[PDB]
């Protein structure tokens, strides 16, 4: 096959497809202007066309083939360089394998795949009640005793019974949660593995499976163990204490890097739809998070990309920094 | 009875008074007015009971209490100090007495304040009630992007500036920042996230295919999910009933073609395409029931089902849901410091590739030298005499569309027979080109091979010989396909008949226009016999493949940006 | 109660064309997406968002 | 007298509007800040 | 007998607070509220006899 750049229509020194005929198979190389070189050529299928790139079924339908038709579309719609189109090409082209993402995460190299994770988190309490004046009528019984033989000598048992009634009108006692004082759980950062959990499909080759095991053994502080113990609950490999307490998971739920992020800066929900997870003070940067300790009050919002979400949490005059 | 608008009102109401005090002793603490406030309107919200009494319990001064607040001594003293001020220290109690007790004053009613943890639940083994506790968890985002060019606003203009000549400040981010209970800082990155999306898990696809197929589903068009087999023709009748069969099969507007909806429309209610997007690894369609692929060339009727297929770049998930901002952010961050193109270079191919008055005659040599060896090394004065009168007329570069001539022209016709300009040109796209193929090797780490794949091949798609070239000159890259995977099933078809012969130099006698069997011309061998019982060799290395997809599918693209064409010749006529 | 908001106005005057710093609001386009006259306004609900 | 509330022609002046560096922007180039009017000043946190 | 993690919990604890009040008089001397919330927390910590 060949490929010419240009399509011509009014050059009449050489016949209209005498040489060539327009047969098209890619997404980025759909040609509806080139399609007058084929014989047989009618305003219905340039106005069909215009709209819909022709591709043959014999030769890959688009939803079947690699090169599809949203890299055509950033491909034909984007005005920014020639170089950095290039080099966005080449990111594009990369596979979405396990293996392949391990690869650009290890490497440095960002998917165009977003992620939250949600942390569960225990804290004390101390409780505040207020009961009423005559809220209960107690009565009580009268004491009646047991002897009752033992080993070496007797046994008294003690015996009084009593009933209570609640002679409010309506809800007469209310308790509130008050304080936090110390917090028995970590809020640091400890990876959820699925590594543990068994009942889905495995794939097809078990050596793959072993090494993606071992990749994700590294870089975290909870693991599967070594041996793997069938026959059990495959608990996590044992250390020495944790430097202040007892850590929590971090379980990721993938979004679209396209997303709302004033979404997120308010009381919002894990599935993304109402029908309450809070979230803390954070920053996607190390300047603005250092940044966020109200330097000139410094509100620092967004920068360019990297962005700071202000704190929804009710810990919101706590945990001094 | 307030409905059902007041009912959401209340809804609302209730979430943000939970949001609002659930830790509020430790939080406004250095506000005593807000304690007292949430302390008051806590004593003064409980309905009180009947009044029944005979003797009760009063202060010394003889004015009755009203009820008795219980918490522990460390609030006890909280409020002691400084909120909530001593009315009395003794008081009057009944005996079926003075007895030393504190008590407060609260708005406008009068409460024992008892923290009563020494006289009881001391030294003993019951556990204190009211320390409960919670399960509280936190939504935290990871790597969102601001799609919108609107949302790339800073405070100030360089407020994180530095020494590059790139700001290192246009890249999506990778990782965020919070606080520990300490303070100090916390980092989460991508690189943790192995423990969820990198298990086997993400391809448990089947019984959600099986519970979508219980659904309705109606009849749409068969352009884009249906496969086909070649007819064994002369390809030209082939694209003639793909004509008037493409001409009116389609019923409505395809719905895998509208990618210039924005976010919101995209994710809008009335979108029917919201409801087919379950994975980002998938691709949910309508296909025909119990239909093989490929299929016949006609399309057999049958009830419409559901079927999936892999995204195998990540780019095919569709650009409302992948900007075109972040993917050229994104490439911006590939190139910081890799090879580009000088502005010579770069307007001559523009100006080559916008040039509407091209000769065919480069299209003939193209054609009829079809990327042959043998060809180009008989062809040297032509080809340089054609290049320089092209050239120094109106300073647009030649022969750069075809790859199997122009790393000939730097090879061969590089010495300085050629204009320096030229040479320079074609060294900087080849330049451009292997340093496209460093970014993909410096970008994945080597010494792990799984299944005979190298990781090359695992990683990227222009670098695995299971993916090939749109144009094929030689056969070798389809023996290195059908060599390099061995647990791909591999199925090629060319043209009805499967497989190909790949029978070489073909000469006078038996040049055979109307062939209609699978002998593909390899080409002629340069350094080497033909023969007849040869078994038929690569030209080139396996790199030749990896540098033929990485130009095709990068340099001619991005630079015609979706105006070139792919086509066949007439070898019948050409000749 | 009712209340007064307006939605389209233009800073008309040359004049009025005027920051507190020069670059409060900037990108990484050659053309700042500040020049043109609003289309939309914003304000805050009863909770705030 | 209708009396007119807190509000922006832009994201960037609202967000910023909560007194950040203690920050009254009035004007950037053409979108623009306009402080409460309403009776409701100290009032209706965010 | 809380075994190790929390013992380490203990550990951290004990760091923050020799951190947080070795100088605490002349520390917070303009805040008399943390004085006084110090010194009410140290003569109610000691059980009596």
């Amino acid at each position: 096959g060949l490929i010419m750049m240009a399509y011509q229509a009014y050059d009449e020194t050489i016949a209209t497809g005498t040489f060539f005929y327009p047969v098209p198979v890619n997404p980025l190389f759909a040609c509806p202007e080139h399609l007058a070189s084929l014989r047989g050529m009618t305003n219905a299928r340039r106005v069909l066309a215009k709209m819909v790139p022709p591709i043959p079924p014999f030769l890959g339908a688009n939803h079947h083939a690699t090169i599809r038709q949203p890299v055509a579309y950033h491909v034909t719609h984007s005005k920014s360089d020639f170089n950095t189109l290039t080099y966005s090409l080449l990111g594009g082209y990369f596979k979405f394998t396990p293996i392949s993402l391990t690869h650009q995460l290890r490497t440095g190299f960002h998917p165009g795949i977003a992620f939250t994770v949600v942390r569960q988190d225990r804290f004390a309490t101390e409780q505040l009640l207020y009961a009423e004046r005559a809220s209960e009528s107690y009565f009580v019984g009268q004491i009646q005793v047991h002897h009752h033989d033992a080993i070496g000598g007797v046994n008294f048992t003690l015996t009084q019974p009593r009933a209570h009634v609640d002679l409010g009108v309506g809800y007469t006692a209310v308790c509130a949660t008050a304080a936090l004082r110390c917090p028995l759980t970590d809020m640091g950062n400890t990876a959820q593995n699925l590594f543990f959990s068994r009942g889905g499909v495995p794939m097809l080759h078990d050596n793959v499976t072993e090494s993606l095991r071992r990749i994700t053994a590294s870089g975290g502080r909870l693991n599967p163990t070594e041996p793997l113990p069938i026959f059990g609950g495959l608990r996590p490999a044992t250390s020495a204490g944790i430097a202040r307490g007892q850590a929590s998971v971090c379980e990721f739920v993938a979004m679209p890097v396209s997303t709302d992020l004033q979404y997120f800066r308010t009381a919002c929900n894990p599935r993304g739809r109402a029908s309450e997870a809070y979230p803390p003070l954070c920053s996607s940067d190390a300047a603005m998070l250092r940044t966020a300790h109200a330097g000139e009050t410094g509100a620092d919002e967004v920068h360019l990309a990297q962005y700071l979400i202000r704190d929804a949490s009710p810990l919101r005059g706590c945990l001094p920094l | 009875h307030l409905n059902r608008v007041a009912r959401a009102a209340l809804l609302s109401d209730l979430k943000r008074r939970v949001c609002a005090d659930m830790f509020f002793m430790t939080r406004h603490a250095r506000e005593p007015r807000l304690i007292s406030a949430y302390l008051s309107d806590m004593v003064s919200c409980t309905q009180p009971s009947v009044m029944v009494s005979r003797i009760t319990h009063t202060n010394t001064r003889g004015r009755q209490v009203d009820g008795v607040l219980v918490t522990t001594a460390t609030l006890k003293r909280q409020l002691l100090q400084g909120i909530l001020q001593i009315d009395d220290t003794a008081a009057d109690v009944p005996v079926t007495a003075r007895v030393p007790a504190d008590l407060v004053i609260v708005g406008d009613k009068l409460v024992f304040l008892e923290a009563l943890e020494r006289r009881v639940y001391q030294a003993t083994r019951v556990a204190y009630p009211l320390i409960g506790n919670i399960d509280i968890t936190f939504i935290m985002p990871m790597g969102v992007f601001q799609a919108n060019s609107m949302d790339r606003y800073t405070r100030h203009a360089g407020d994180f500036s530095t020494v590059s000549e790139q700001d290192p400040r246009q890249f999506p981010p990778q990782g965020i920042f919070f606080y520990n209970k300490d303070g100090i800082l916390t980092q989460l990155t991508l690189r943790d996230a192995m423990g969820t999306i990198c298990h086997s898990s993400l391809l448990d696809v089947e019984a959600t295919l099986v519970a979508l197929r219980q659904q309705h589903l109606d009849r749409q068009c068969y352009f884009g999910v249906y496969v086909a087999e070649g007819t064994e023709d002369t390809l030209d009748v082939q694209m003639g009933r793909f004509m008037e069969t493409w001409a009116d099969m389609m019923p409505h507007h395809p719905h895998w073609v509208n990618e210039h909806l924005t976010i919101l429309q995209f994710i809008a209610p009335s979108n029917p395409r919201l409801r087919f997007e379950l994975n980002p690894a998938f691709d949910f369609f309508v296909a025909p029931g119990d239909v093989d692929l490929p299929g016949p060339q006609r399309p057999p009727e049958a009830m419409p089902t559901v079927n999936a297929t892999l995204r195998i770049i990540n780019g095919n998930i569709p650009v409302p849901l992948c900007p075109i901002s972040f993917r050229d952010c994104r490439g911006t961050q590939l190139g910081l410091g890799r090879h580009t193109m000088t502005p010579a270079t770069i307007k001559a191919v523009k100006d080559t590739f916008e040039d509407r008055a091209y000769p065919t005659i480069f299209y003939m040599l193209e054609a009829v030298i079809h990327g042959n060896e043998r060809n180009f090394c008989a062809l040297l004065r032509l080809l340089t005499q054609c290049i320089r009168g092209y050239w120094e007329q109106s300073h647009r570069v030649a022969f750069v569309n075809n790859f199997h001539m122009l790393m000939y022209i730097t090879t061969y016709l590089g010495n300085g027979e050629l204009p320096e300009v030229c040479i320079n040109i074609y060294r900087d796209l080849l330049q451009h080109v292997r340093a496209l193929r460093q970014t993909i090797t410096d970008f994945t780490i080597q010494g792990e091979g799984h299944n005979g794949e190298t990781s090359e091949a695992l990683n990227n798609i222009l670098t695995d010989d299971t993916f090939i070239a749109p144009i094929l000159w030689d056969c070798d890259a389809l023996i290195y396909r059908d060599e390099a995977a061995r647990d791909r099933l591999p199925a090629i078809r060319v043209s009805g008949r499967n497989g190909y012969q790949a029978l070489h130099f073909v000469d006078m006698a038996g040049h055979n226009f109307q062939r209609r069997d699978n002998v593909l011309i390899h080409g002629r061998p340069v350094r080497g016999d033909t023969g007849q019982a040869i078994p038929i060799t690569p030209h080139h290395d396996r790199e030749w493949g990896i540098l033929s997809k990485i130009y095709y599918y990068i340099v001619i693209p991005a630079f015609s940006r979706g105006s070139c064409c792919t086509m066949g010749v007439r070898y019948d006529r050409l000749y």
